[PDB]
RNA sequence: UGACUGCUCCCUAGCAUGCUACUACCG
RNA sequence: GCGGUAGUAGCAUGCUAGGGAGCAG
């Protein structure tokens, strides 16, 4: 259940991540791409953890794109 | 889709087919509004018009909604039943509908051509609501007459300042100073292309730079116009004094120059919105600088309709104190960029009604609230949540001329939604700040209409003009330029040495036009001399029928000066007991 | 879908060590995989076949498809379903099947 | 459906020749009354089920619209709804490596380039303030997303590199702050 | 339905015969009041189905023929955008080069694949990486197809300009790597 | 930017057939 | 007294047309 649920997560941060305009960037598509399909064909359960790190850090390194703190304060992220 | 009637407090999915906003009706609130009046055609979801492939039906009282679908009368598959009936039109919330009592809301000032006064008499008689709906359907229709007129173009250029202009086919053109800033596109050959802000007055065509152009063929100037879309948020805060001074910063030392400051200071310190009514020199160059230093850190946000207006007090904000806490941001159009530009983030933001994002604020302190409807004051209350409002202004200060009048000139009182609130119930801060503006002016000023606010500061030393004039007038399309009132100007001006310091402003642009070309006076406009009031003045009127000579719509423009002014007045009503020296004409 | 499958995790779904997971998703591809996926048809080489063998081959297929009947048909006969579909290059510029049965 | 006058007329039909008949009567009677009765009763029975037709068709009317309307409203807040659900899923995982950094990126420590996985390639983040140093590097290790980073470098808003011994309490509020570590992953 | 040819004698009729009903007279009258009645709703039935069969059917013809006008209509449209289209693409065919090479074959007819190769005024080129870039052209001008061309202008995947001076191999890997380049034909065409 | 086939479920409109019912005409 | 015919209403059956969706090669 720790496994499918790091895979639903994935999907949703590429849909979040391609709202965005990324894929107007051929380098951070790629990688981005080669990134989830990489987490939805793993088998266990701390590859895809790292690779869902590296993953959030592209979202994360966009300082306009979204509200950390916002997102945070709405019975949200902690 | 899925609005809001609030009268009869209805959520609907409904609107008028024919009408000004397409305006949101209920069930039964479209059906009123559509038998009171003649609008038969609604647009729901998707509109109402018989299905089949060929047909053509615009009323919606025989439709009848068949499978899936709609049909219609001359072309009938009636297997069905029919739209509107029992008192209502088919629709969602048809059954959790009210109604309204005062049937004739729209079918009075929204069947008018939205010029009459009685729009403004019913808007002032309507609740915060209703009287948005009015104020963005007055913004609306003022848009809606402006796309009815010319767009000026240069074909073959000529030099800069003195051009040719043909216009357009047919069509009338507006007024004539820099009221309509000629702002149009170039075309290469489908696309639009740099083009600039310009103004056309005088006409050999003379404009005025905005900036410093190379013209090329063909270039076209003209404002498009987008519309102001729906407001979310309330113009006017209801009153609530506070409690305490409970989450406020105080300071330890008290304002010493400004000798009216402490009691108002304590006034905003339990007072929740603050308006007050005065000519220049009533606190707006000093109090706000007052307020700033008074409370150091609080979110205090100041606003001018025009960034000229802004700079004289931002001018010295970072002077006063530290320049580090104040800013208002240019968009790019005359605006200054002497504070922190493209910078959200700071304390003091300074603001223009025009142009400013919402991050959050605490205190309001806005200037002039005048040359707009509810617009202006609904934007900047949503701009921020503020715990603290000062709404300088006044309902004469620059009062917005109402487009092309038709129908005489209303109460001064019957502004927004604040001015009217104002002298009904009492001005806000005790205050009067006459420290540039002398007695000479308010005298007459306040026993017009600021009575017993302003004081007879300074005293006069006889130089104030009078001489008896009657005048003649001789008006043209959009403007009109005077022979006798200003030639007695101008041989005015030649008896006294040092009278040649003045400013030379005109109803329209028109008369310093006329009068550049042999003695060449500075431009003004009576538009907005935003932020510049200077002593020794050069008033001029050509013709006052019914924007001058009426109420005090420059009243204000009468308190120019500081120990001295002119201030010319073709008409025999302002007047009355005005005790300028008399001395004969030359 | 977050509400189905919180309603089935809700239902003792997607356990660990379960006989029953998720392995069909959507895979998302980048820029240059059009042409990379052309890029296939390399597979395809020339080859010569065995004729005398193939000519009998052929007749047995024959033999197999022999229960049917065939022929030519009007313009007037011919059934389509779904004229909503593209119409190829340079033809998708301009409209869809419809346009051109109708025209 | 008893709001019709078809329904009245059956109905006062109906009560005169029961009447009738219970008091009991002859042939003729019996007729007329039946013959003036069938008449109002298939007037009745056709309205009966046209007025049903017409009730079950007004409702899958509205419920079409309501479907429409809200398909159209839902197609319109995509991008909102999916940054919160991808919030509320990421608070529901509960990791201590993307607690680590979402936490550091809501104070303000956001990294500069993608976050490498190997015991080698470098990693770039921006640290605004001395408390962000203070609790991050301590030393000349670096702790970053639940793992151990050594410093190689810092620099400022002015470019000038900054030694790792000038930062100190007191030392510090004479700087250009918004400082770039460049660190490695540690094995 | 209401001023059909038939209604004014059936409602006649109709109150001829209940009139005579309220007179109260014989059976006779009543038979005949039944009769008439009868026959008279009976000739009325007719008049009232044809006629409502008959304007659906109109109905439907005009729907038909509207429909058929649509088409027409959309027929011509795409027609005029097609002969558009054509003439348009034609005025760029190079008449010199083509003709040119059009009169030396022996009977009019050429191989289409070449038409490109020998008429064609600029080239493009798309390379994967910057090994395969040193071998195919390197430089400013190169040599493909027994011609010689020069370089214009090279972009990325993300059509930004990319100038020939950091096409290096330390700074390959910072390059949106699907170079395109663009040539002109030197001595030729453009 | 959305290919060619095959099968199945749901909703509406029309046509044909059958069952029952209510009046009326005819013998 | 029985049958035939003409409209009207409800119900059932199979096709054609339109729309929405699912699976397979
Ligand atoms: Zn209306
Ligand atoms: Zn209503
Ligand atoms: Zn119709």
């Amino acid at each position: 259940s720790k496994m499918s649920d790091v895979k639903c997560t994935s999907v949703v941060l590429l849909s979040v991540l391609q709202q965005l305009r990324v894929e107007s960037s051929s380098k951070l598509w790629a990688q981005c791409v080669q990134l989830h399909n990489d987490i939805l064909l793993a088998k266990d359960t701390t590859e895809a953890f790292e690779k869902m790190v590296s993953l959030l850090s592209v979202l994360l390194s966009m300082q306009g794109a979204v509200d950390i703190n916002k997102l945070c304060e709405e019975m949200l992220d902690n | 889709a899925v609005g809001a009637c609030v009268l009869c407090n209805s959520q609907t999915s409904l609107r008028c087919g024919a009408c000004i906003r397409r305006p949101f009706l209920c069930c039964k609130c479209c059906y009123d509004h559509v038998i009171s009046t003649s609008h038969k055609l609604v647009l729901s979801v998707n509109p109402y018009v018989c299905n089949a492939p060929g047909c053509d039906v615009t009323d919606v009282t025989q439709l009848y909604l068949g499978g899936m679908s709609y049909y219609c009368k001359s072309h009938k598959p009636p297997i069905s039943f029919p739209l509107c009936a029992n008192g209502q039109v088919f629709g969602l919330y048809k059954n959790t509908c009210v109604g309204s009592d005062n049937v004739t809301d729209f079918n009075a000032i929204a069947t008018c051509d939205w010029t009459n006064a009685g729009d403004y008499i019913l808007a002032n008689t309507c609740t915060e609501r209703l009287k948005l709906f009015a104020a963005e359907t007055l913004k609306a229709t003022e848009e809606t007459f402006k796309l009815s007129y010319g767009i000026a173009t240069v074909r073959e250029v000529l030099s800069d300042r003195e051009l040719h202009l043909s216009w357009e086919v047919g069509k009338p053109r507006p007024p004539l100073n820099r009221n309509y800033v000629f702002t149009g596109y170039r075309v290469t050959k489908n696309s639009k292309v740099q083009i600039g802000e310009y103004t056309f007055e005088k006409g050999a065509v003379v404009y005025r730079g905005t900036t410093t152009y190379k013209l090329n063929v063909g270039d076209y100037f003209v404002l498009t116009s987008h519309t102001v879309m729906p407001l979310s948020a309330p113009t006017l805060v209801p009153q609530e004094h506070y409690v305490r001074i409970t989450g406020l910063y105080p300071t330890l030392n008290i304002s010493d120059e400004f000798s009216s400051n402490v009691a108002n200071y304590q006034k905003v310190g339990m007072q929740k919105y603050s308006t007050l009514q005065g000519p220049p020199g009533t606190g707006k160059s000093h109090f706000a600088i007052g307020l700033a230093l008074y409370y150091p850190s609080a979110r205090i946000v100041y606003t001018a309709c025009s960034h000229a207006a802004v700079d004289a007090l931002c001018e010295k904000a970072l002077k006063y104190l530290p320049i580090d806490k104040c800013s208002r941001i240019i968009p790019a159009v005359e605006c200054f960029d002497k504070f922190k530009v493209n910078s959200t983030l700071e304390q003091y933001v300074f603001c223009t009604v025009n142009a400013l994002p919402e991050t959050t604020a605490d205190i309001v302190v806005f200037d002039e609230i005048s040359m707009a409807t509810n617009y202006d004051l609904s934007v900047v209350n949503a701009r921020l949540r503020a715990k603290h409002y000062v709404y300088i202004g006044d309902p004469a200060q620059l009062p917005a001329p109402r487009t092309l009048l038709t129908k005489g000139t209303l109460e001064p009182e019957y502004f927004n939604s604040v001015c009217r609130l104002m002298k009904t119930i009492g001005p806000d801060m005790f205050l009067g700040t006459c420290r540039r503006c002398p007695a000479e002016i308010v005298d007459t000023v306040s026993a017009l209409v600021y009575d017993n606010k302003l004081k007879a500061h300074k005293d006069k030393s006889a130089q104030c003009f009078k001489m008896f004039y009657k005048g003649v007038i001789t008006h043209d399309v959009s403007s009109a330029i005077n022979r006798p009132q200003i030639g007695v100007v101008r041989e005015f001006l030649t008896r006294n040495p040092a009278w040649r310091k003045a400013v030379f402003i005109s109803p329209y642009n028109s008369q310093n036009a006329v009068a550049s070309k042999i003695l060449g006076l500075p431009t003004q406009t009576v538009d907005s001399s935003q932020g510049s009031e200077y002593d020794y003045v050069i008033f001029t009127q050509t013709t006052e029928t019914a924007h001058s000579c009426n109420v005090n719509r420059f009243n204000v423009a009468i308190t120019r000066a500081k120990v001295g002014i002119l201030c010319i007045m073709s008409d025999r009503d302002l007047y009355d007991k005005l005790q300028f020296t008399s001395l004969e004409i030359p | 879908n977050k509400d189905f499958y919180d309603f089935a995790v809700s239902k003792g779904f997607f356990k660990e060590g379960s006989s029953v997971e998720l392995k069909h998703f959507f895979f998302a591809q980048d820029g240059n995989a059009a042409i990379s996926d052309y890029d296939y048809y390399r597979y395809n080489l020339p080859t010569m076949c065995d004729i005398r063998q193939l000519l009998f081959v052929v007749e047995v297929v024959d033999k197999y498809f022999d229960c049917y009947d065939g022929g030519c048909i009007n313009a007037n006969q011919v059934i389509v379903n779904n004229l909503d579909k593209s119409a190829g290059f340079p033809f998708n510029k301009w409209g869809k099947a419809r346009l051109y049965y109708d025209s | 459906f008893s709001s019709l006058p078809s329904y009245a007329a059956f109905a006062t039909a109906q009560e005169a020749y029961e009447q009738a008949v219970a008091n009991g009567d002859s042939e003729v009677v019996l007729k007329k009354l039946k013959k003036s009765l069938n008449v109002a009763k298939s007037e009745f029975d056709r309205d009966a089920a046209m007025q049903r037709k017409l009730e079950k068709m007004a409702d899958q009317a509205m419920t079409q619209m309501y479907k429409q309307a809200r398909s159209e409203d839902k197609r319109a807040k995509v991008t909102s709804a999916m940054q919160t659900m991808l919030f509320t899923m990421l608070r529901k995982l509960d990791n201590d490596a993307l607690n680590n950094i979402i936490n550091n990126a809501r104070d303000g420590c956001v990294p500069l380039n993608i976050i490498p996985l190997t015991t080698a390639a470098k990693l770039m983040v921006v640290i605004p303030d001395y408390n962000t140093y203070k609790n991050t590097c301590d030393g000349t290790t670096f702790t970053y997303a639940s793992a151990l980073w050594e410093i190689q470098q810092v620099v400022d808003a002015d470019s000038k590199i900054v030694q790792l011994s000038e930062i100190s309490m007191d030392n510090s509020p004479n700087l250009a702050w918004p400082l770039i570590v460049t660190a490695l992953r540690a094995n």
